[PDB]
Order: structure tokens, then C-alpha cells, then sequence
């Protein structure tokens, strides 16, 4: 409708200002399936939607880009959604991947362990998470908040995430966390978008476009959760694989956003307007070093 | 003493085993150069574009690089395979060769000799 020649749907805005209660999410389309192009993986189309989505958004491109992706490791021990954001990115962009369990990546690095074990002395200026656990779907007990590598991942943003800097992390019905959506309101502007190739899930990316370090707005995550429920319960999405045929303007462009340095006390409003628009990025530019803490054991005799 | 993985998945091929699966094949234009190891997607009409990790023998057997450096070829680069060889890319990264002057494969591009 439209909307099948797009690569997903961003959750309206005006659903955003509801005051919904959790509900059940019972997808209409639940069951369907997308006719993928031939031969190709559906962690390949879900993540090229995805960043086709994220091409309409302003984000920050400097020069020398870091990008860090969580949960990017699949059962069959390759890494196809780091293999569509190393196409998606200004060749040279410095692109880090990590999972729990061990694959072979594209990445310029790659860690495997539990992401509570990943520190970077570095902040990022794309934070991508696919991190899941299919346990959560469990429609006989009650859908609270989940802790876990959100717990991780709400840390990392605010301390290694680049003012200016954007992130898109993987939620479900089940796969969610309160806290997140309250980061939400920390970014000039954000969403949940669904990609066609995938919208018989509940799976969204829950995406903060430019990070400003501190609340635009104040964002309560239950109820913005039951929010976003509510729109994909009433709101059935066409599946489609339309944009996966069309990749001749794909690429992100190479913006060449300026990357400064400043202080808290520098941060005026003219700074933050610039955030807001995409035009600047605020972080040092050191060497980019990662680590994994590694638990020692020995249980000789 | 040293394993020839090379060898030994040319002669489980040729024994009639199942070529490597789960190689990452790429959404592209399907106009681009055509040559045979490219930093982003360049397959032509005739071929299809890999992530190179997922097609380098060494890397998706956790074996050593056949390098002294061990560096990888393949690695964070995309492989362009012809369409009617996109069914085991490994065997053709392997049993193939690239030209050192135009880029392409010897045999699927080249046209040096000419
Ligand atoms: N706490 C968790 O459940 C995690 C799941 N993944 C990965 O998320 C990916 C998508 O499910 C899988 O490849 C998983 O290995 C994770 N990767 C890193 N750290 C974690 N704590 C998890
Ligand atoms: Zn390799
Ligand atoms: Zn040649």
C-alpha cells in the first residue's frame, strides 16, 4: 500500500503518545512468509531492510566510522548481518562484531563471550544489537521487562555511545527492556521499525537516531512497550520483499560528519542542535582497542 | 607434518560430498566490475557476490591460513562467483585463480591471453 514497496514500518508516531496496557500480541499475519530472492538468507534481507530504513535517517557518517555489533553470530557460524553492514558502510569503516557463541566474521574484529564481557576503551558511533533469546517466548508466563544483555546494552550506550551517534537494537514481544525505551528519549529522534521480510513477528529494532547524552524527553518503557504492542496488534503489516530487488542506491552515504571533542560544560544548544541534525559527532579520535574478560579455572583433582 | 585441507575437500567433492553450505550471499545490482575480490558487492549479470569469510575454506574450518602471515584473502572482502558455480563457492575459490593484472577469474573474465 505503499507501504509493501517500502522496506518496513516505522511505528507511527502518534501511537507513540498513547497510554496502552500490555496486551497479548497476536499478529494477523502470523505464519505468513515473504518470498525471499533466491537463494538468499533471511538474516540477509532482514538486515539489508533494515539499513535501507536506516539510509532515510539522519544519521552522523564521519570519517574513520566505528560501528560495534552485538549478537551477530548465527547457528550456522557465519555472520550475514555483518556481512550487509560492511556493504552498507563507507569502505574503511571500522566494524567490530560479537556473539556469546563462535563464527567467522567480515568484522575488522570479532569477540566471542557473553557481551557483559566487552569493553572498548573507545565510544562508537553505530551501535547494532541482533542479541535474542528465544526462551523469552513464553506466552504462560507474564511478559515483564528483561534485564540480561539489555542490562549490557543500556549501559554501553551511555557510556560508549558518541553524542551524535546512533543505535538500532533487536526487541520482540517478549525481548524487551523498559530502561531501553527510556534511553529512547535521550536521541533527538527515534522508532520501532519493522521489516517487511519479517513482519509476520513481533520482532521490531527499537532505533535512537543522533544521542544526545541526556532526556529530550521523558519516556516510561512499560508503557511504551505496551504502546508498540498495540500498534502491531492493530496494524497488520503486508509481508514483502519488494526493496530487496532494488540495492542501486543502497550504500551509505560517506557524509563526512565532522568529529569534535568538548567537554560536559561545551555541549551548549547550538552543539546540540548540530547533534540533533545529523551534522556532528563528539568523541575522541584515538585507536579504536577492545577486549573480552576472560574467567579463569582450574578444576585439576 | 601439516593438514592439506585444500586437497582434502577437492577429494570429498569428487567422492560425492555435500559442498560447504551456508556461504553469505549478497543482495547487489548485479552490474557491477565483475571481478573476482572486491571491498563491496560487484557481481555482473553472470555471477553472484559472497561475503568472502563465509566462502575461505580456512576460515569456516578453523584451520590455519595457508600464508606464513596467515592473513586471509577473503576475509572482510566479498567474492564474486559465477552464477552456475554459486553452488559451492569454496570449491571455486579454491580450484580457481585470479588474474594478478585485470582482477577477474582466470577463465570467468579474464581476457589478457587475448
Ligand atoms: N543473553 C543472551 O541470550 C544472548 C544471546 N546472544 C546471541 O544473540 C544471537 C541471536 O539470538 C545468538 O547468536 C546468540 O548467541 C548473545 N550474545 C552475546 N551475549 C549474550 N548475553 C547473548
Ligand atoms: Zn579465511
Ligand atoms: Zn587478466
Amino acid at each position: 500500500s505503499s507501504q509493501a514497496w517500502q522496506p518496513g514500518v516505522a511505528m507511527p508516531n502518534l501511537y507513540k503518545m498513547q497510554r496502552m496496557l500490555l496486551e497479548k500480541c497476536d499478529l494477523q499475519n502470523y505464519g505468513d512468509s515473504a518470498t525471499l530472492p533466491k537463494g538468499i538468507m533471511m538474516n540477509v534481507a532482514k538486515y539489508t531492510q533494515l539499513c535501507q530504513y536506516l539510509n532515510t535517517l539522519t544519521l552522523a557518517v564521519p570519517y574513520n566510522m566505528r560501528v560495534i555489533h552485538f549478537g551477530a553470530g548465527s547457528d550456522k557460524g557465519v555472520a550475514p548481518g555483518t556481512a550487509v553492514l560492511r556493504q552498507w558502510l563507507p569502505t574503511g569503516t571500522l566494524l567490530v562484531d560479537s556473539d556469546l557463541n563462535d563464527f567467522v566474521s567480515d568484522a575488522d574484529s570479532t569477540l566471542i563471550g557473553d557481551c557483559a564481557t566487552v569493553h572498548t576503551a573507545n565510544k562508537w558511533d553505530l551501535i547494532i544489537s541482533d542479541m535474542y533469546d528465544p526462551k523469552t517466548k513464553n506466552v504462560t508466563k507474564e511478559n515483564d521487562s528483561k534485564e540480561g544483555f539489555f542490562t549490557y546494552i543500556c549501559g554501553f550506550i551511555q557510556q560508549k555511545l558518541a553524542l551524535g551517534g546512533s543505535v538500532a537494537i533487536k526487541i520482540t514481544e517478549h525481548s524487551w527492556n523498559a530502561d531501553l525505551y527510556k534511553l529512547m528519549g535521550h536521541f533527538a529522534w527515534w522508532t520501532a521499525f519493522v521489516t517487511n521480510v519479517n513482519a509476520s513477528s513481533s520482532e521490531a529494532f527499537l532505533i535512537g537516531c543522533n544521542y544526545l547524552g541526556k532526556p529530550r524527553e521523558q519516556i516510561d518503557g512499560y508503557v511504551m512497550h505496551a504502546n508498540y504492542i498495540f500498534w502491531r496488534n492493530t496494524n497488520p503489516i503486508q509481508l514483502s520483499s519488494y526493496s530487496l530487488f532494488d540495492m542501486s542506491k543502497f550504500p551509505l552515504k560517506l557524509r563526512g560528519t565532522a568529529v569534535m571533542s568538548l567537554k560536559e560544560g561545551q555541549i551548549n544548544d547550538m552543539i546540540l542542535s548540530l547533534l540533533s541534525k545529523g551534522r556532528l559527532i563528539i568523541r575522541e579520535n584515538n585507536r579504536v582497542v577492545i577486549s573480552s574478560d576472560v574467567l579463569v579455572n582450574n578444576e585439576n583433582l | 607434518f601439516a593438514v592439506d585441507a585444500a586437497k582434502a575437500y577437492k577429494d570429498y567433492l569428487a567422492s560425492g560430498g555435500q559442498p560447504i553450505t551456508n556461504c553469505v550471499k549478497m543482495l547487489c545490482t548485479h552490474t557491477g566490475t565483475g571481478q573476482a575480490i572486491t571491498v563491496t558487492p560487484e557481481a555482473n549479470m553472470d555471477q553472484e557476490s559472497f561475503g568472502g569469510a563465509s566462502c575461505c575454506l580456512y576460515c569456516r574450518c578453523h584451520i590455519d591460513h595457508p600464508n606464513p602471515k596467515g592473513f586471509c584473502d577473503l576475509k572482510g572482502k566479498y567474492v564474486q562467483i559465477p552464477t552456475t558455480c554459486a553452488n559451492d563457492p569454496v570449491g571455486f575459490t579454491l580450484k580457481n585463480t585470479v588474474c594478478t593484472v585485470c582482477g577477474m577469474w582466470k577463465g570467468y573474465g579474464c581476457s589478457c591471453d587475448q
